[PDB]
């Protein structure tokens, strides 16, 4: 090749005029070797053609070209960047196609108005009116940057081509035009939004292909924001109402998905007239996907009803459908509802929440699907901040205390997870007065798995409340078990000390737990004695070296003399891991 | 070797059999250990007593979730580790492996199924063939079973065996006199200890099993008084509630295979004897 440019080429592999990747990124520098003139005359030309799909390379080339205006001569010459960009737009792997368009959109603003017409638009058309399809699925993304700046006359052409792109024979060129109809709409004067955009919108909304229709819902949000409220009923709502009624559940799904957005774009009045009933239909769609999407929007929707008619529509139009959903068959739906249903408390007030929501709050807190009761448990903050901690405690607690004690240990195990959540949510003062007891009681449960769960649970509670809280609210009651006549409980004591050293710090572990551990080295049962060796091994690293030498080493050494085989074994292992051997 | 045992146990806990080679080793040492033990093996509390497990491996894992893990919790199994269940190999091998690794944390008694004839009628033999490729693993295990203690006495008060009482055995000394190192005979004291069932008819009755005998409350009372026993703890019989008291509480049956044969819909139980011999029962459904 030729050396100023040949540095880009990769002479070592066995490709087809391929380039050095970690060199295309070092592109803005070869552009300085040859200067502006030579960058335009030989670097860009060389990059235009010579395009071997090394993809990761094609990508960097398209990105880099978007920040090359100045390396080419500044504004007056930005159009020299089009040729290779037009190229990369029509590639295949879409990632590259996108970077090409993003860049094309970036340098569009560098083009002067006069240069947009002479070079940019012509590129939009060639892409729009291109043969291949990709050349069209990317054209759609370039109309809104050049429309505002060109002549009234070229704007017209730009309108026609975008239209032609909407009624393109290929669906993809239609889906793409649909997903960009919104932004193009925001840059046309109003008259043309009413006379040209609306028809394209109507057309796309009634597309044979539903993959095109469900996209029109998004476009509707955009067009509806641009139109004065009075024009909405005639030019838009019929179409939107039809979409919520669409044969394809996908189109309907998109309506529930973009509901809150439609609500704002449309206005309080139409939301009261048209959207409230639609929302009700959607919450009763036969497809569980659609019901679930709608349910998910319940709080957001009610929040945006005009404060004026708000409370009366919720109590009359929304709430009944909600009572229904709480009992829906699909857990997909109950799932979506529970992750927001209590968010309606600050919108109905203490009294309303207490009489109408709390009952649904319980219906789900005792539901099949664990995700459902978990979604309710994960969002107590809002209801708690509306009704009192006592009004809540009085309606939640009995549910909990009723599950902490139960049939299968499996269900009891489930209630233990709610703990760190309840703690971090309802507060530490509430946890110490109503929950602490329950967490202590499980340590001494009949089923080992429960004890175990309750034990690791202590670590997670300390992470919530801190080492000080632990030294005054949990360590004492946990150490009390060291004197239990049953070895299962005595061992539980060490198991709690093991987990709590992971988070109580050197101080609290050395002063307040280590002694109890060292003290049990003389337990009458061997299982406690060897778990004592295992415990020192575990909490050992947390202790400073002085303590390990004067207080642990001696105990382990004694235990290695023990009558029992296993205490000996574990004592030796302890000494070896800690290096006191 | 210890690092090894630990690995085998980690493997078996995933329900993955050991190899023929390893089984042959597990068993040669297991015998070394079991030969030293007595026909009336001395066990001190605390201990958790379990009944039949019959190769229901996943229910055994459920048992450990309820009673704690070995060697932290001390265990006493009253036999019947194989047959009926779908995993006789993984189950008996894990237990024999826990014994070799922890002689003092686990006691394994012999049940009516830890024998050569019955395992060829109810599973063990065939499962072994279908999992190794010849009868060797089964010869290794059935030879080991000859060494399993027929009985355990906890704190000199609670007497544990698989089946029940024999008309030709009145004292713990009578049992200690038997030669247990041999296959289970079709008749006699040793057979009876592994086959008999407590009954609600007095005296000795004809067993519906075809081996051993049924014995009533009066016989339990006499045997308990004569031997300074507070209780006879056995298994061998399916008990819907997992465990069952009888003979005015001189006898308790503990069955640890929930939903036996995956057909009976019984609960399982395990019995905890604390540091003081105070007892308590844990009932459980099959693992999900
Ligand atoms: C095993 C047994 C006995 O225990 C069993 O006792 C009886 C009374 C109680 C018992 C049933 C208990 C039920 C809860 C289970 C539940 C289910 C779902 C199935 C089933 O399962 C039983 C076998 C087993 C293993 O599952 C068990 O539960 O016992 C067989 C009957 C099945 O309905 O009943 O049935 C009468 C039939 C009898 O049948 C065989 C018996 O013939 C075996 C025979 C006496 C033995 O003779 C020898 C030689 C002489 C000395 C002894 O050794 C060689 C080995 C073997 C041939
Ligand atoms: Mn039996
Ligand atoms: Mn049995």
């Amino acid at each position: 090749s030729l050396y100023p440019i040949a540095v880009l080429i990769d002479e070592l592999r066995n490709e087809d005029v391929q380039l050095r990747l970690n060199s295309i990124k070092k592109l803005s520098t070869i552009a300085l070797a040859l200067g502006v003139e030579r960058t335009r005359s030989e670097l860009l030309p060389f990059l235009t053609d010579t395009i071997y799909d090394e993809d990761e390379v094609l990508l960097a080339l398209a990105e880099q070209l978007g920040t090359f205006t100045t390396l080419v001569g500044g504004p007056e010459y930005v159009h020299c960047l089009l040729p290779p960009l037009e190229s990369l737009a029509t590639v295949e792997e879409t990632v590259v196609r996108d970077k090409a368009v993003e860049s094309l959109r970036a340098i569009s603003h560098e083009h002067s108005p006069s240069d947009l017409e002479a070079h940019f638009v012509p590129l939009v058309k060639r892409l729009a009116g291109g043969d291949w399809f990709t050349s069209r699925t990317s054209a759609c993304g370039l109309f809104s940057v050049c429309y505002p700046r060109v002549s009234s006359a070229v704007k017209a052409e730009l309108r026609q081509y975008f239209r032609n792109l909407c009624s393109d024979d290929t669906p993809m060129v239609r889906r793409a035009a649909a997903s960009k109809l919104g932004e193009f709409a925001k840059v046309l004067e109003l008259d043309n939004v009413k006379s040209e955009i609306i028809p394209m919108f109507s057309n796309l909304a009634s597309d044979e292909q539903d993959s095109v229709r469900l996209l029109a819902v998004e476009a509707c949000v955009n067009i509806a924001q641009l139109l004065p409220q009075e024009d909405l009923e005639a030019l838009v709502m019929p179409t939107l109402r039809q979409a919520a009624e669409d044969k394809s559940w996908r189109v309907r799904y998109m309506v529930a998905d973009k509901f809150t957005e439609l609500q704002k774009a449309v206005g309080p009045e139409i939301t009261k007239t048209d959207l409230v009933p639609a929302f009700q239909n959607l919450m009763k769609d036969c497809e569980a996907e659609v019901r679930a999407a709608a349910s998910h929007k319940v709080k957001e929707f009610c929040e945006n009803l005009s404060a004026d008619c708000r409370e009366n529509v919720i109590m009359s139009q929304i709430l009944p459908c909600i009572k229904e959903l709480v009992s829906d068959a699909n857990q997909h739906v109950k799932s979506a509802l529970a992750s927001v249903i209590m968010g309606l408390s600050p919108i109905l007030g203490k009294d309303n929440t207490i009489e109408h929501l709390l009952p649904l709050f319980l219906a789900q807190l005792k539901d099949e699907c664990p995700e459902v009761r978990l979604n309710i448990i994960s969002n107590l903050d809002c209801v708690n901040e509306v009704i009192g901690i006592r009004q809540l405690s009085q309606s939640l607690l009995p549910a909990i205390v009723e599950l902490a004690e139960d049939a299968k240990w499996r269900v009891r195990l489930a209630i233990i997870e709610y703990m760190p959540l309840l703690a971090g949510q309802l507060g530490v003062e509430f946890f110490d007065e109503k929950l602490n007891s329950l967490c202590m009681a499980w340590l001494v449960d009949h089923v080992y798995a429960i004890r175990e769960a309750a034990t690791s649970n202590l670590k997670k509670l300390v992470e919530k409340f801190g080492k000080e809280w632990a030294h005054a609210t949990i360590i004492p009651k946990v150490l009390a078990m060291s004197g239990d006549p049953n070895y299962l409980h005595r061992m539980t004591t060490l198991f709690c000390i093991n987990v709590l050293s992971e988070v109580c710090g050197q101080d609290i572990t050395t002063k307040h737990m280590l002694p109890t551990v060292l003290r049990m080295a003389g337990d009458p049962v061997a299982n406690v004695r060897f778990n004592v060796a295992k415990s020192l091994q575990k909490i050992g690293p947390i202790l400073d070296n002085s303590t390990l030498q004067s207080e642990v080493k001696p105990i382990l050494e004694k235990l290695t003399q023990d009558q029992d085989v296993d205490v000996k074994y574990f004592a030796q292992e302890a000494l070896t891991v800690l290096s006191l051997a | 070797f210890t690092k090894e045992l630990d690995q085998w146990i980690e493997q078996l806990n995933e329900c993955k059999q050991l190899s023929e080679s390893q089984v042959k080793s597990l068993c040669e040492k297991a015998k070394e250990i079991l030969t030293k033990e007595s026909n009336v093996q001395e066990v001190r509390c605390p201990v958790t007593v379990c009944g039949d497990v019959h190769g229901q491996f996943h229910d055994l894992m459920e048992l450990f979730r309820i009673g704690g893990k070995s060697p932290d919790t001390n265990y006493l199994f009253m036999g019947d580790y194989v047959d009926r269940g779908y995993y006789s190999v993984e189950t008996v091998t894990l237990l024999v492996a826990l014994k070799v690794r922890y002689r003092e944390r686990i006691t394994i008694l012999r049940g009516n199924h830890e024998s050569r004839q019955i395992t060829q009628v109810y599973g063990f033999y065939d499962e072994c063939l279908r999992k190794y490729g010849n009868a060797n693993v089964w010869k290794y295990f059935t030879d080991l079973f000859d060494y399993l203690p027929l009985t355990a006495l906890v704190d000199g008060q609670i007497f544990c065996l698989h089946g029940g009482l024999s008309p030709s055995i009145d004292t713990l000394d009578h049992i200690r006199a038997l030669d247990r190192l041999q296959e289970v005979p079709h008749e006699g004291p040793m057979c009876d200890l592994l086959w008999s069932d407590p009954d609600d008819r007095g005296g000795w009755g004809i067993s519906p099993r075809g081996a051993g005998y049924t014995f009533g409350q009066d016989i339990s009372e006499t045997f308990n008084h004569a031997n300074g026993l507070t209780l006879v703890s056995r298994a061998h019989q399916l008990v819907m509630e997992g465990y069952n008291w009888c003979h005015d509480r001189n006898v308790v049956t503990i069955f640890s295979a929930p939903n036996y044969c995956y057909r009976c819909g019984n609960q399982a139980a395990i019995m905890e004897l604390d540091d003081t011999l105070k007892y308590s029962f844990l009932q459980f459904d099959p693992a999900p």
